[PDB]
RNA sequence: GGCAGCUCUGCUACCA
RNA sequence: GGUUGCGGCCAUAUCUAGCAGAAAGCACCGUUCCCCGUUCGAUCAACCGUAGUUAAGCUGCUAAGAGCAAUACCGAGUAGUGUAGUGGGAGACCAUACGCGAAACUAUUGUGCUGCAAUCU
RNA sequence: CCUAAGGGGGACUCAUGGAGAACAGAAAUCUCCAGUAGAACAAAAGGGUAAAAGUCCCCUUGAUUUUGAUUUUCAGUGUGAAUACAAACCAUGAAAGUGUGGCCUAUCGAUCCUUUAGUCCCUCGGAAUUUGAGGCUAGAGGUGCCAGAAAAGUUACCACAGGGAUAACUGGCUUGUGGCAGUCAAGCGUUCAUAGCGACAUUGCUUUUUGAUUCUUCGAUGUCGGCUCUUCCUAUCAUACCGAAGCAGAAUUCGGUAAGCGUUGGAUUGUUCACCCACUAAUAGGGAACGUGAGCUGGGUUUAGACCGUCGUGAGACAGGUUAGUUU
RNA sequence: GGGUAAACGGCGGGAGUAACUAUGACUCUCUUAAGGUAGCCAAAUGCCUCGUCAUCUAAUUAGUGACGCGCAUGAAUGGAU
RNA sequence: GAGGUAAAGCGAAUGAUUAGAAGUCUUGGGGUUGAAAUGACCUUAACUUAUUCUCAAACUUUAAAUAUGUAAGAAGUCCUUGUUGCUUAAUUGAACGUGGACAAUUGAAUGAAGAGCUUUUAGUGGGCCAUUUUUGGUAAGCAGAACUGGCGAUGCGGGAUGA
């Protein structure tokens, strides 16, 4: 009755996206207003602060655009903090801030800048961008990419933020999507900030669930509870971990079980290959031959 | 069209020098001086005889007039102008638009 | 009307020596319904350069009467005698555009003979314009 | 009402078409263009004869009307309306346009009547019929040669009724099992697409 | 009446690719110009501001200033009997770099390269170009490739 | 554009 | 080689219908104290990585698949066209000479490649 | 036209179709699926746009200030419009960024004068104060014939400089239209396409119609018709000789060679044309500068007098009627 | 605000309707300052138009007598004699 | 490099358009079933599917020929390192440089009564014609454009005669 709608000329006129868009990863009207450089600066890169969480990682990097392709600069993940004292919830706003942190100390070590912009030594929470010294080279200039990740007062990418612009990094940001930040008296808590970067609100719940539903405490903080980790030794992980993440902020890559080659020999086993013409030409004849 | 009644835009005082808050008004052009130095000589050449002696404009074509808006800086009252488009309606601080509601 | 000019035909019965590549073969195709052409033997060359042969001295049309005229004009491309610049010539050689800038464009005079009842019109439809390939040493027998 | 045909002869000007920007424009004097036995199979109707176009000319639709209607009773009056299937190959989509119906100011012309642009070798009319009507059908369209303007040859055509393989071509896929009808017309075999359908659309496709 | 205004007869000239309408792709945006490069112009229609007008579409011309989003080129255009200097102001997605310089500047190259080397062996080399000149002569053999006689065909008709 | 009366009629005025 | 993050070119990458997927990753998945957003914790926010699953996503493979891409003793040196003649023809138009030269069609082949970083039976 | 329909940010996806849900139905609202845009974006049309440029929400005034450069039209003058920056000051966003009105291509205006804003500065010249006036920089009030006078008719009482750059004759090109002639052959013709005709189509000729054009003539080629007279054409009305018939005779019709020879008298009308009466063998059609005014005539048209009707306030108009009007 | 036309001047349209048809005495409807009255007429005023009828002639776009929805007759812009 | 005209295309988008065939009507009627069941049947007309004939100055995926932009060096290329208040996280660059190397094949052809520059002033500002492209018109020794060449402004041989 109606007429059908996927023709050939449906799909002859059909221009698809960019493959990054049709994959739903990149947000190419953002990534222009980001990446492009003004034309008179004219080789220097702009410096993105690439920040993506999965449901088990916290990836940051800091990335410049090129023709052949982004090049990293220096990366940061998630999974490298049990290695600085940080084991469980490795997707908290403060692993976060970790994370935030770690990278910004490393990316200032690649570059020289470790003495010099050491950033906020003792993290109270309070708002601050971190500003050049007078006859010494500038600070490292990174902007912020949450990519398609809705901006929200209180979302863990600003974690990241604020670990990389206490690390040392100057990250141009305003502190009105921080946690804590109060619209309606334009004025930011410093001291429920300072909470949420020391793990205070895991914490808190913690303490809040130990004595009203212990059950579900049971099953949501097993790991703490086989660690005998309580709340009141929560800040302390973080706050270590700092210290360390200050101490040897280095890349340290896991020692691989199996060479690149191994790997590799491995996988093709479990890929199927593609027929050759003249197999495809031979199923068609016996299909042809089957049906008489 | 339809104007508020207050802006902020750049001051030219010198005091100012920043964008501050204005009030809005339409200018009005004054009342012609008998004593302005072309009336002055307007008159002494139309009198006597010769009838009228400067040309007098008929063909109108403008069906309407350009709008300029008296800004009146409320910190240090220097005022400026704005010429809008031309205009057939104009108010200043009318009931601002209500989008989604019925007839 | 360009490229006639380039060519120094800049009148009627006018003959010039061009060496053949991409460029050239390009530009004589543009001039082609005006021009007759083809390929010169050794002796038409030699009864052209010692009849009507002239060198351009100082912007001035001299008759190539004496062998110290030449000289003077194409030592330093080791041409020494009127032999030299024809073989310079016919064989193209290393020095062929020197070589042929120098002579002043051949003067020739109407055919002995006529032409086909109607010039203005290619050789292969019974003409006279565009290439003959050997007849343009007939041609120049009867204007030469 | 309609000048002489003379003035409206060559395709001096641009295509002229009915569109959204001349509308006021009246319908052409020929409105069927198939005429016998248009239902008729491939298989009964072997031999096509057509009346090809010598011209780069204009052919009104009076003409078109004019010419089909002269071969059409022509050919039912001899063989019977039901010997052949006659085909108007050319539609005329052209608008002449008139002036009269001041001097050159404002010249202008209104729409006037429609005609079909021709080329050199352009067929006009077909007509597929069988071998041993030849003789009537070239009659009937010489006929309707009278009703135009300008040359036109009538020419025996190579190929199988109106389809576009010869008469050995078609029969060769034929005896294949490539052909089966679709009406007036056929469908041919194809060896691309869906092996399954293509199979059950043509069963007796002897493979090779 | 007449119509003459700046974007009149460009239907189909500041009109997308097939199929290629849309976003930019952003190597448009990190190509970096240099005072004294070479350009080609060529109006991209979904980009508004700093478009060129109708007569700089297609024009090849010098960059002689760089700023946040623009570039500004030279171009030379015919007014009666000279030409004039015309300074265009276009943003970078109505530029691109033109494919002339990197041949020419590859053949600079090329020439140092073998000038250098014929200096090491003591010898010469012709670095000019040359047109292509007519061919030597050839043998051409027949074994397998006897010569086929063809003749005119008679006239037929195909329809 | 001024007056004045009943959104407006009447009178008076006219250098871009 | 697989996978993820960020990409370049932007269908050889898309679309339809099936099938398979070790390891890790990704994913679905669980919860609502907290920041936050909703008619609706569905989306968005946060928390746990704990209770579960490769079912879907994703990846690869299959199809005389649709589309797309490339190639060519495919069509076709055809259509068109620059230049020429005191060529033909009443004309409409056409042939010839020196050059340039398609599109459709037909057939065949293919169905993402790749940069940086990290990670993995 | 728009305080948003400008600016920034965010979220969402449109037209439409299919399958479902009380009233509810072709159209109310809800749900899912499909949906390359088949929607929308103030207004013409074209281009442009899909995690947007579209829809909705939040905040705003960059539709701000200073003065240069550039593009288009172009003389590379002005005006309009637009572009990229510099120096400020701001808006918005986490930010990179973006914003100098409207997604782009139209939407507008000199000198003189007036008025307002700014600087509160310069001048009023014998020296001052305060009013007043005049300057400097930027807007506004306007010229639409839009590079921009201040402007109603009539002349049939007319004038001048010119114009064949230009109309009212002939002539020339053309031949739509007018006229005339073919080809085909569906039908008519008791039957029967073609004795005589002949639709739908189509090819021509002519310059005896009227147009189209504006080449010649405006230091003038005397512009209607008739009378008079000569000649020419043939597409032949009569007369000579013939062929054909749906030719018995008589009459008539179709056709050929044929322009040798003729083709009239009147009523009405200025008429060309027309229309009657009548005779006749017949009362054919045309050309010759629409033959022919130093051949005539002068009824018409078309100077100046005058009347009427309609129109106009009027002077006056009428290609409407009427009467009188120097023919070298 | 009033008067004044022997001041300048002006003086209407659309449908239905009578024991055949035609016409419309009559009625309805829009509307003006008033809606052309008495008269007169294809008249020096009527386009259509060489109006129609009669007479005059053999024959009359002429003449005369009638008729009158009169393009556009009409009363001291004087009407009819 | 740019282009969207000629050509081509329409079982490719838009618009126009001829003919059947096979399906669905459940969201078309007539008739015939039905005692009444909207639940079949014959029909036309609708749509749907795969086809079919023909088209477009103000349609288009494709797409010429001719014409058109730029480049083919010494004011170039390479090496090293100077200046700045611009720019960079920077010792990064941007622009302009010192010093050194590459010599007539110094970087395609052909030509060049030489190149470059300035001042000042005349006449003109009715045009017309031919080939080809082209618009209006039935057409025109008609009206209007494009490129070139001519006449005007030009005689001479030919077209008898003729811008
Ligand atoms: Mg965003
Ligand atoms: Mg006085
Ligand atoms: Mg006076
Ligand atoms: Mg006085
Ligand atoms: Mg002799
Ligand atoms: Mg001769
Ligand atoms: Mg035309
Ligand atoms: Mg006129
Ligand atoms: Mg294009
Ligand atoms: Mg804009
Ligand atoms: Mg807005
Ligand atoms: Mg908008
Ligand atoms: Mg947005
Ligand atoms: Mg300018
Ligand atoms: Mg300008
Ligand atoms: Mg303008
Ligand atoms: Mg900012
Ligand atoms: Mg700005
Ligand atoms: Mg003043
Ligand atoms: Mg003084
Ligand atoms: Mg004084
Ligand atoms: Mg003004
Ligand atoms: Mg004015
Ligand atoms: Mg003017
Ligand atoms: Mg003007
Ligand atoms: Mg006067
Ligand atoms: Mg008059
Ligand atoms: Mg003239
Ligand atoms: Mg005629
Ligand atoms: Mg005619
Ligand atoms: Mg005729
Ligand atoms: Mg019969
Ligand atoms: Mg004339
Ligand atoms: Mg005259
Ligand atoms: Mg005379
Ligand atoms: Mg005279
Ligand atoms: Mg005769
Ligand atoms: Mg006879
Ligand atoms: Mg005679
Ligand atoms: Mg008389
Ligand atoms: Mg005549
Ligand atoms: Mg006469
Ligand atoms: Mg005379
Ligand atoms: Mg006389
Ligand atoms: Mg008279
Ligand atoms: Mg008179
Ligand atoms: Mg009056
Ligand atoms: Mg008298
Ligand atoms: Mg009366
Ligand atoms: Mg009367
Ligand atoms: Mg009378
Ligand atoms: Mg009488
Ligand atoms: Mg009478
Ligand atoms: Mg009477
Ligand atoms: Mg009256
Ligand atoms: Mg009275
Ligand atoms: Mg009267
Ligand atoms: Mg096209
Ligand atoms: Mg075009
Ligand atoms: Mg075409
Ligand atoms: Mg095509
Ligand atoms: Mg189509
Ligand atoms: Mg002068
Ligand atoms: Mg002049
Ligand atoms: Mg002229
Ligand atoms: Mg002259
Ligand atoms: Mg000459
Ligand atoms: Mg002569
Ligand atoms: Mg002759
Ligand atoms: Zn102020």
């Amino acid at each position: 009755m109606q007429k059908e709608f996927r023709t050939s000329a449906y799909h002859s006129r059909f221009q698809t996206p960019f493959r990054r868009r049709q994959e739903g990863k990149t947000d190419y009207y953002q990534r222009k207003r980001l990446v492009t450089q003004h034309k008179a600066k004219y080789n220097s890169p702009k410096y993105r602060l690439v920040v993506r969480f999965t449901n088990k990682d916290i990836i940051a990097q800091i990335v410049s655009a090129h023709i052949t392709g982004d090049v990293v600069f220096t990366a940061a993940y998630a999974h490298e903090l049990p290695r600085y004292g940080i084991k469980y919830g490795l997707t908290n706003w403060s692993a976060a801030y970790a994370v935030g942190l770690l990278v910004a100390r490393r990316a200032l070590q690649k570059l020289g800048l470790d003495e010099t912009y050491t950033g906020v030594e003792e993290v109270e929470g309070e708002f601050e961008l971190t500003e050049a010294v007078e006859d010494g080279p500038r600070p490292f200039k990174v902007f912020l990419d949450i990519g398609l990740q809705r901006t929200t007062t209180g979302a863990r990418v600003f974690g990241v933020l604020k670990g990389a612009s206490d690390g040392g990094l100057y990250v141009p940001h305003s502190p009105n999507r921080f946690p804590g930040w109060d619209i309606e008296a334009e004025e930011l808590d410093a001291e429920l900030l300072r909470k949420y970067i020391f793990g205070g609100h895991v914490a808190e719940y913690m303490e809040e669930l130990l004595d009203d539903d212990e059950e579900k405490y049971k099953s949501i903080f097993k790991n703490y509870i086989e660690e005998e980790i309580e709340s009141e030794d929560v800040e302390e992980i973080y706050a270590n971990a700092h210290e360390a993440i200050r101490a040897d902020p280095s890349f340290k890559p896991t020692e691989k079980k199996f060479t690149k080659e191994q790997y590799k020999a491995e996988s093709k086993k479990y890929r199927q290959q593609k027929l050759t013409r003249a197999e495809r030409q031979a199923k068609v004849a016996k299909k042809i031959a089957e049906f008489k | 069209v339809n104007v508020p009644k207050t802006r902020k835009t750049y001051c030219k005082g010198k005091e100012c020098r920043k964008h501050t808050q204005h009030k809005v008004t339409q200018y009005k052009a004054g009342k012609a001086s008998l004593f302005a130095q072309g009336k002055r000589r307007y008159d002494r050449k139309q009198s006597g005889y010769g009838g009228q002696t400067k040309q007098i404009f008929h063909k109108k074509a403008k069906t309407t007039k350009k709008v300029v808006l008296r800004l009146e800086c409320v910190v240090c009252k220097t005022k400026a102008q704005l010429p809008l488009k031309r205009c057939k309606h104009f108010e200043l601080g009318g009931d601002k638009k209500q989008k989604g509601q019925a007839l | 009307r360009k490229v006639l000019q380039l060519l120094r035909l800049t009148q009627i019965n006018a003959g010039v020596f061009v060496r053949l590549t991409k460029a050239t073969s390009e530009l004589i195709k543009l001039a082609e319904p005006y021009v007759a052409y083809g390929y010169p033997s050794l002796s038409t060359i030699r009864q052209l350069v010692y009849k009507r042969g002239f060198g351009k001295v100082n912007k001035q049309r001299i008759a190539l009467s004496d062998n110290a005229i030449i000289e003077a004009n194409l030592g330093k491309f080791n041409i020494l005698s009127i032999e030299d610049l024809i073989h310079e010539i016919y064989t193209v050689g290393p020095n062929f555009k020197q070589v042929s800038n120098f002579l002043w464009p051949f003067k020739l005079s109407n055919p002995n003979g006529g032409f086909r009842a109607r010039k203005f019109q290619h050789f292969i439809q019974g003409g006279d314009t565009g290439n003959r390939e050997q007849f343009i040493n007939a041609l120049v027998k009867q204007m030469n | 009402a309609r000048r002489p045909a003379r003035c409206y002869r060559y395709c001096k000007n641009k295509p002229y078409p009915k569109s959204r920007y001349n509308r006021a424009v009246p319908d052409a004097k020929i409105r069927i263009y198939d005429l016998g036995r248009k239902k008729a199979t491939v298989d009964e109707f072997p031999l096509c004869i057509h009346l090809v176009s010598n011209e780069l000319e204009q052919l009104s639709s009076e003409a078109l009307e004019a010419a089909r209607i002269c071969a059409n009773k022509y050919i039912t009056k001899v063989s019977g309306r039901d010997s052949f299937h006659l085909r108007v190959r050319v539609h005329p989509f052209h608008v002449l346009r008139i002036n009269k119906m001041q001097g050159m100011r404002g010249a202008w012309g209104k729409p006037h009547g429609l005609a079909a642009r021709v080329s050199i070798g352009q067929i006009i009319m077909s007509a597929r019929t069988k071998d041993s009507n030849k003789d009537v059908v070239i009659e009937g369209l010489r006929r309707a040669r009278y009703k135009f303007p300008g040359q036109q040859k009538i020419i025996i055509s190579k190929k199988w009724g109106f389809t576009p393989l010869n008469r050995d071509e078609y029969i060769a896929k034929k005896t294949n099992g490539e052909v089966i009808d679709d009406g007036a017309y056929v469908k041919f075999l194809s060896r691309k697409g869906n092996l399954e359908a293509n199979l059950q659309q043509f069963p007796n496709y002897q493979y090779s | 009446g007449k119509s003459r205004g700046y974007r009149s007869g460009t239907r189909y000239a500041f009109q997308r690719d097939f199929k290629k309408h849309g976003a930019i792709p952003l190597s448009t945006y990190l190509k970096v110009y240099k005072v004294g490069d070479i350009v080609d112009i060529k109006a991209n229609g979904s980009i508004q501001k700093g478009m060129p007008h109708k007569y700089y579409h297609g024009k090849t011309g010098i960059v002689y200033n760089v700023t946040k989003s623009s570039v500004g080129v030279i171009i030379n255009k015919v007014v009666g009997n000279r030409y004039i200097e015309k300074r265009v102001n276009l943003r970078v997605e109505h530029v691109k770099h033109s494919a002339c310089r990197q041949e020419f500047l590859n053949r600079v190259k090329s020439n140092a390269a073998k000038k250098r080397e014929a200096k090491a062996n003591g010898e010469t080399v012709y670095l000019k170009r040359q047109a292509a000149k007519p061919r030597g002569s050839r043998i051409i053999s027949t074994e397998g490739n006897i010569p086929q006689t063809l003749a005119p065909v008679a006239y037929e008709t195909f329809i």
